[PDB]
C-alpha cells in the first residue's frame, strides 16, 4: 500500500482528488469521485 | 511517484558507460544524448528524480 | 531561484533615481521549488 500517485516535475508535499464528474468531492471516495491514490497490486 | 526524490546530484565525478552497460535496469535510455557518449558529458547538476 | 542585484549609497531616498544601472547575478538556486507567493521581512 506504500506506493500510490498524487506535471512536467511538478512536486509539493500535498494532494488532491480528480474530478471524475461534476461533484465537488471533497477528497471523498464514490462514483465519479475516484479516488487518486490507488493502491497497487505490488 | 508523488513524493519523488528530486536528488541534485551535485559537485561530483562518476562513469555513466558502466551505467549504460549494467544488467540492474529492465530499461535505460537516453533522449538529448545517445547512451555511448555519457562519459564525455558534463552538467551543472544531475536531477536524480 | 536566482537574484539578480546591486548596492549603493544614494543621495535621493524616498522615491526611484534616474541615470542608469544594472543587477549582476548574485544568486542560483537549481533547488525546484514552485514559488507562488513572497513576503519582506524585517
Ligand atoms: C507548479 O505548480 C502548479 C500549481 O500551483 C502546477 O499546476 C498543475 O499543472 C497540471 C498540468 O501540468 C494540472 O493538470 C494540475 O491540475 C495543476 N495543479 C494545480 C494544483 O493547479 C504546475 O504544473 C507546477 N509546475 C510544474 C512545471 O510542474
Amino acid at each position: 500500500y506504500n506506493y500510490r500517485y498524487r506535471k512536467p516535475f511538478e512536486r509539493d508535499i500535498s494532494t488532491e482528488i480528480y474530478q471524475a464528474g461534476s461533484k465537488p468531492c471533497n477528497g471523498v471516495e464514490g462514483f465519479n469521485c475516484y479516488f487518486p491514490l490507488q493502491s497497487y497490486g505490488f | 511517484v508523488y513524493a519523488w526524490n528530486r536528488k541534485r546530484i551535485s559537485n561530483c565525478v562518476a562513469d555513466y558507460s558502466v551505467l549504460y552497460n549494467s544488467a540492474s535496469f529492465s530499461t535505460f535510455k537516453c533522449y538529448g544524448v545517445s547512451p555511448t557518449k555519457l562519459n564525455d558529458l558534463c552538467f551543472t547538476n544531475v536531477y536524480a528524480d | 531561484f536566482k537574484i539578480y542585484s546591486k548596492h549603493t549609497p544614494i543621495n535621493l531616498v524616498r522615491d526611484l533615481p534616474q541615470g542608469f544601472s544594472a543587477l549582476e547575478p548574485l544568486v542560483d538556486l537549481p533547488i525546484g521549488i514552485n514559488i507562488t507567493r513572497f513576503q519582506t521581512l524585517l
